[PDB]
This record gives structure tokens, C-alpha cells and sequence, in this order.
RNA sequence: AUGGUGAA
RNA sequence: GUUCUUUGUAAAGUGCCUUCGAAGAGUCGAGUUGUUUGGGAAUGCAGCUCUAAGUGGGUGGUUCCAUCUAAAGCUAA
RNA sequence: GUUUGACCUCAAAUCAGGUAGGAGUACCCGCUGAACUUAAUAUCAAUAAGCGGAGGAAAAGAAACCAACCGGGAUUGCCUUAGUAACGGCGAGUGAAGCGGCAAAAGCUCAAAUUUGAAAUCUGGUACCUUCGGUGCCCGAGUUGUAAUUUGGAGAGGG
């Protein structure tokens, strides 16, 4: 019960440079940084490399097909993985509607 | 790209997975009308080799067609007499059942000002482009016309009627041959 | 006698108004006087007259228009041009032109050039 | 039996039907066919004033130009 | 029946058209430079004749590239085989002089 | 035969 | 041609070394029932059941060979 | 916290931007589709008529092609191939295509290869400008993939 939502708070301190981030941080302007993952893409080409560390899979992603086969392949890239609900509580941590996936590489 | 391990499950169509998949869609449709609007594919993979983009512009529609002409160029003529300001892209197969038949249609809108300023797909705005599923110019439409190279093709290879015409037309010069 | 548009267009629209009206009450004498003449040019001119006028003030009223619209896009389609349909569509000079980073990095790098072939 | 068609004006109108057999009203489409060949030119267009069909060759030879000449 | 009593007509169309062409872009020939071929047909093989354009070989034997031949007004076809190599050398010659011929017109 | 018309 | 101008640790490619390098699935196809066709060994197309593989597959000529990479799209003459 | 904030679905606006009707139809692209006449079926004919959709041309177009040679090489159009092959009561009749000669030639764009050391993309609203559009800001779509290179004609990561 607690445990979801313990992990959304944990990731709310890894949340993506939003628009208005980006655009503060270009203006005072004018160590890579690093934050969750959300790129469904991006975090498939991470796994089967092994660049990914954690991984949490939308459980009410309507494309069912999307979401069959990664635990498949998480386990056998030995790549900790889990199911997670609340894609709203996904998006808002991502800064976009929604994700159906949320990876961690660089963790703290 | 993770679209591949998609297609290569969707190869194998007979799975558990991809029946339950498919009888709970089935189902889910026959609840609504004939032809519905789609906010997106459930076929990223069909749709992104056939075209379709998440930009602004692009729409999907869901249409039945009744079981027992082509069945997705019957459904891409039905689809266009509604969305007469829309010009379909493309069409593809999602679902059957023992009576009926489920395409998911992708089509563009040329009004769209995306749509007009981007080079890659602009080419639709043109409007000998018009109404391109009436003159089976889709793919679904070249197959059935049969406009394909090759011996198999040969006496249907720019119309039957066009070379009927050119065959059966007598010509003649100012200087007889 | 007579108006000229560049002596009526320097009036104001509430001296056109009025000037409409008294050429209206011109037309009407007229016309109930045409009973009793063998020809009127006078009723002519005067219609004539009352249409410049309405021309004018027609041509005014339009300007005031296009004053207030200008510069905002999405002008009333009163004001836009009536080229055809068929042009309305045809996407314009820009989105033809318009051409992808792929195209236009390829012609950069391998442009068209001009080449005689004598020596 | 028939009355006057506000689509034509043939007096071709049926009363008893709500229908115009020349011009097809209350039709969507103006009824039409190939083997009328009379008919054809009898309907086709020019027959009539062509109020604005009339100055669409003007336009177009003019390049539809806008403004006013500058003397 | 169709009876072509417009050949002159069409002709002296063609020759117009030609015409207008050539003004257009007088610096080119209004044609490329094509290579010599071997027709199959045993039956006309005897006969040579032109091709469509140089091989991708051929243009690497020349020493240019495709890309610079194409804008150079030299047609290359990327499908032809090289299953022989005395046509393969005339082409290379043909291909060498046409080059050596040919004056680029710089923007200064 | 094709497409329409009126009708005790 | 008048020449107005510029930039930007600017962009792409050539030759060698060099590590890699995914080919469009209710789809082809096979059987059946129809449409069309002078279609060569019922082809082209539709309805019906099945529907396969990746140094693999399609079309042809002698068991072996030759030739291309469909099931996505645009393009003046 | 029996509120509140998000996402998804369905509705209302005489809100803002638009789009489709029809006519015309000699030529084009598909569906449907007869009859007389002839040696239901070959033939007439995949013509007559009907239906739907485009432009000044349309379609097609850069091979899962043609060929069996020391091979060619987008589509389209014309002479020839040819009244031959082939089909067909082998009769009556139907009937092509490679190659050869000429007109004109131009090939390209994606699914695909993390940009993850930075959704960098794009639609719309407002204030300006030098208004077939550009800039500052805002808003929205978009991670169920918008950016970039690239499609075996290959191509990419480093020296
Ligand atoms: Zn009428």
C-alpha cells in the first residue's frame, strides 16, 4: 500500500528538467546530469544492454502487447523490474501526460 | 527499437496472449458504432511502417464491415464518405469475428497547417490527391487493380480499360505503313 | 452637374448622408413630375448621382473596415480576395518551397552546377 | 397534374409524388444521363445568364490582380 | 479511328520545346553522358549500343564521386552488374575524357 | 436490353 | 552586374585502418467457392479454413542454377 | 484527505480557424453492367447504359523486373516485333510481350541503428516587424516517439 507510494516520493527527487527548468537554466546561462527514464525506446535499448538499473511497468497500459514481453526480457537481462500502477502519478513525476514505463540508471 | 519485439509478437498470432487480446477487443467494439473515431492506433507498429505520426493532424478511425470487392478498400470508401475533409493514408486489419470484420484507418488532414508546411508529408495536400481511396490508389486499391509488375500483370499493367482501348483503337499515319 | 467621386470622397459621412437624402427627395419630385414631361435627363442624372454617392460612402464604410482589421490576421472573408476555390487550396509560395533538412543538406553539399562541354 | 418546380420552373412538378421528373428536384443531385444528349445541351451551362462564370476567363487572364492602376 | 494529322505539328513542337530547352540551359547539352552497352538477345548481341548510366564501379574506377557525377550531368545506374571488363575499361576511358572535356564554370 | 415518365 | 554582406570551436564527403550492420505477417503462399480473362499447367481479383522463415524468400530455365528483395510512401518530361 | 489534484472516456457552445456537398464530364481512375450479331458459353464485350472520385492532363513510375547471352536496367508514347508465339469445336475467330529503332530522362522519403551529456520537435493564442511570413511570451499536442543521420544504390560508431 505504502510502498507505491514511498516510491513515487523517492522519484519526485529524480524528476526530469522540465520546459520551465530548461528555459530558467538557459537564461542564467546565456557532471552529466541525471533523472528517471520514460522513453519507452530508449529505456528497451538500455535493457538487453544492461545500462538499466530499475524498472517500473504501467500496470493499465492499454496496448497490452507493449508491456507482455518486457518483464519477459527484464528477466532474463537479470535487470530489477516491477509492476507499478498510477500512470497519472507516472506522468505528473515525468512532466508529461503519461509514460507506461519509468527506468533508472544513474542512481544516487 | 522496441517496435520490433511488437511485430515479432504479433507474428506469431495464434498465442494465448494475442487471443485473449483479440476477443476481448472484439467485443469491446461490436459495443459501439459502425464507424468511431480512435485517439490512438492499437497497432503502433502497423501504423508507424505505414506512415502514421503522433504529430497533430493525423487521424485514426475504427470501422466494422459485415462479413459474407476488397473489404479494406469497401471500409476506406465508407471511411471517407464520412471524413470527406480527410484523405486516407492508409488501412490496415486489427480484429474479425464469425459476421464481422475491424480495420483501423489511418488518415491525414490537409487543412491542418502541419500537415502543410511539412515537406515529408505535404504531398497529400495536393488536390489531384482528392478523395485517393474512390480511385483505389491506396494500397490495398493497387493490389486489387492488380498494377503490378511482372508476366503475371502484364495484360493489366496500366488498366484494363486503357489497354483495351490501346489494342482495339486502329491508328493510322499520313503515310500508310 | 453632376458629382465627381474625388470631390465626393473628400466629404464627410455626414455630408454624404445628407447629400443622399436630397438627392432621394430629388428623385421622388422627379419622378412624380414625370408624368408631365416628354423627356427627363434631370431624372437620370440624378440617379447617377445617388449611386456614386452609395458608391462613396459604400467604398467608405469598407476602408473603416479594413482600418479596423488591420495588421490582426483572420480579417472578416468580406475583405479577402475571391482568387477561386481551387487557389484557396494549392498551398502557397512558403509551404511549397518549404523543403526537409535531408533535401536541403543534400543539395548543399552537391549543387546543380553549369558546365559547357566544347574543350 | 403538374405544377411548377422552384429548382427549373419546367412545370414538370408532380403533385401526387413531390417530385420533378426533368430536373430531379428535390434531388440532392440534378438529375442527369448520358442518352439525353438533347437534354444535355438543353441543361448545360451558357444557356442561362452565367452572371459570374462569365468574367472567370477575364480574371484569370488578368492573373487575378488586386488594387488599382496608378495612372 | 485515330489518324495523325498533327505529326508536323507535333514535330515542329518537339523542335520548339528543344528550343527552349536549350536557351534554358545552354551550358549543358540537354542530354547526359551515358555509357556504351552490350545489348542481351543473343540474336542482337553483336550490336552495341548506350545505356542508361555508368555503374557504381565504373564511377570509383573513374575517381568521382556518384554524387559529384549526377551534378556533373554524368548518368550512372546503381543496378547494373560489371560481368565484363573490356566494356568496363571503354566506359572507364569514355568516362575519363568526358571529364577531362568538360570546363566547370566557377561563381567568381 | 439500359435509364426515366404517367397510370382505373 | 549594383554589389548588400558575413563566422561558425559552421555542416557534409572522399581514401585507408577499424568495430558494427535490423530487410514491411491474417502477409506471401497452399486448398476451396465465386468474378474477369484468348491468361500459357484458371492466371489477375474477392468470399471462405489454414497460413508459414530469416545469410531467408519471390520469378523463371534444368535434380540444380540465373535473377530481384514484395506485403510502406512521393515524384515534371 | 467521505475533500482536493491528475489521467482516460462521453457530451454542450448562435466560442476561434476551417473543410464536403453541386455543376461540368471529350480525355482519366474504380464499382456495377446488358442486348442484336456471330461460328446461357468462345464471340458481341469486359462495349451500350448506371453509380462514385480528380487535373490540365490522369494513371503508372524508379523492379521480390526483363532475359538464359562476352546480359540488360523507371514509367510513359510511336515503327517493328505481329497478324508471329499463344489461345480457341486447332475450325470460324481472338491475340499479346522481351529484344531492336526513336521522343523525353531525375530519382528520392519512412518503419528500421537511445539525441538520453539535456522532446532538443511541432500545432494554436497575444505584443511587435520589413506580413504567401519572422521574433519575445503564453498555451496545447507529443515519450503509445515529435528532433538529427540513414534505407543493402546501403549505412553507422572511433582513428
Ligand atoms: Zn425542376
Amino acid at each position: 500500500r505504502n510502498t507505491a507510494a514511498e516510491t513515487f516520493k523517492l522519484f519526485n527527487k529524480y524528476r526530469p528538467e522540465t520546459a520551465a527548468e530548461k528555459k530558467e537554466r538557459l537564461t542564467k546561462e546565456a557532471p552529466k546530469p541525471y533523472a528517471v527514464k520514460y522513453g519507452l525506446n530508449h529505456v528497451v535499448a538500455l535493457i538487453e544492454n544492461k545500462k538499466a538499473k530499475l524498472v517500473l511497468i504501467a500496470n493499465d497500459v492499454d496496448p497490452i502487447e507493449l508491456v507482455v514481453f518486457l518483464p519477459a526480457l527484464c528477466k532474463k537481462m537479470g535487470v530489477p523490474y516491477a509492476i507499478v500502477k498510477g500512470k497519472a502519478r507516472l506522468g505528473t513525476l515525468v512532466n508529461q501526460k503519461t509514460s507506461a514505463v519509468a527506468a533508472l540508471t544513474e542512481v544516487r | 527499437g522496441a517496435y520490433k519485439y511488437l511485430e515479432e509478437l504479433q507474428r506469431k498470432k495464434q498465442s494465448d496472449v494475442l487471443r485473449f487480446l483479440q476477443r476481448v477487443r472484439v467485443w469491446e467494439y461490436r459495443q459501439k458504432n459502425v464507424i468511431h473515431r480512435a485517439a490512438r492506433p492499437t497497432r503502433p507498429d502497423k501504423a508507424r511502417r505505414l506512415g502514421y505520426k503522433a504529430k497533430q493532424g493525423f487521424v485514426i478511425y475504427r470501422v466494422r464491415v459485415r462479413r459474407g470487392r476488397s473489404l479494406r478498400a469497401t471500409a476506406e470508401e465508407r471511411v471517407g464518405r464520412r471524413a470527406a475533409n480527410l484523405r486516407v493514408l492508409n488501412s490496415y486489419w486489427v480484429n474479425q469475428d464469425s459476421t464481422y470484420k475491424y480495420f483501423e484507418v489511418i488518415l491525414v488532414d490537409p487543412q491542418h497547417k502541419a500537415i502543410r508546411r511539412d515537406a515529408r508529408y505535404n504531398w497529400i495536400c495536393d488536390p489531384v490527391h482528392k478523395h485517393r481511396e474512390a480511385r483505389g490508389l491506396t494500397a490495398t486499391g493497387k493490389k486489387s487493380r492488380g498494377i503490378n509488375k511482372g508476366h503475371k500483370f502484364n495484360n493489366t499493367k496500366a488498366g484494363r480499360r486503357k489497354t483495351w482501348k490501346r489494342q482495339n483503337t486502329l491508328s493510322l499515319w499520313r503515310y500508310r505503313k | 452637374a453632376g458629382v465627381k467621386a474625388y470631390e465626393l470622397r473628400t466629404k464627410s459621412k455626414e455630408q454624404l448622408a445628407s447629400q443622399l437624402v436630397d438627392l432621394k427627395k430629388e428623385l421622388a419630385e422627379l419622378k412624380v413630375q414625370k408624368l408631365s414631361r416628354p423627356s427627363l435627363p434631370k431624372i437620370k442624372t440624378v440617379r447617377k448621382s445617388i449611386a456614386c454617392v452609395l458608391t462613396v460612402i459604400n467604398e467608405q464604410q469598407r476602408e473603416a473596415v479594413r482600418q479596423l482589421y488591420k495588421g490582426k490576421k483572420y480579417q472578416p472573408k468580406d475583405l479577402r480576395a475571391k482568387k477561386t476555390r481551387a487557389l484557396r487550396r494549392a498551398l502557397t509560395k512558403f509551404e511549397a518551397s518549404q523543403v526537409t533538412e535531408k533535401q536541403r543538406k543534400k543539395q548543399i553539399a552537391f549543387p546543380q552546377r553549369k558546365y559547357a562541354i566544347k574543350a | 397534374s403538374h405544377t411548377l418546380c422552384n429548382r427549373c420552373g419546367r412545370r414538370s412538378f408532380h403533385v401526387q409524388k413531390k417530385t420533378c421528373s426533368s430536373c430531379g428536384y428535390p434531388a440532392a443531385k440534378t438529375r442527369s444521363y448520358n442518352w439525353g444528349a438533347k437534354a444535355k445541351r438543353r441543361h448545360t451551362t451558357g444557356t442561362g445568364r452565367m452572371r459570374y462564370l462569365k468574367h472567370v476567363s477575364r480574371r484569370f487572364k488578368n492573373g487575378f490582380q488586386t488594387g488599382s492602376a496608378s495612372k | 479511328v485515330k489518324v495523325h494529322f498533327d505529326q508536323a505539328g507535333k514535330k515542329v513542337s518537339r523542335r520548339n520545346a528543344r528550343a527552349t530547352r536549350a536557351a534554358k540551359i545552354a551550358p549543358r547539352p540537354l542530354d547526359l553522358l551515358r555509357p556504351v552497352v552490350r545489348a542481351p538477345t543473343v540474336k542482337y548481341n553483336r550490336k552495341v549500343r548506350a545505356g542508361r548510366g555508368f555503374t557504381l564501379a565504373e564511377v570509383k574506377a573513374a575517381g568521382l564521386t556518384a554524387a559529384y557525377a549526377r551534378t556533373i550531368g554524368i548518368a550512372v545506374d546503381h543496378r547494373r552488374q560489371n560481368r565484363n571488363q573490356e566494356i568496363f575499361d571503354a566506359n572507364v576511358q569514355r568516362l575519363k575524357e568526358y571529364q577531362s572535356k568538360i570546363i566547370v564554370f566557377p561563381r567568381n
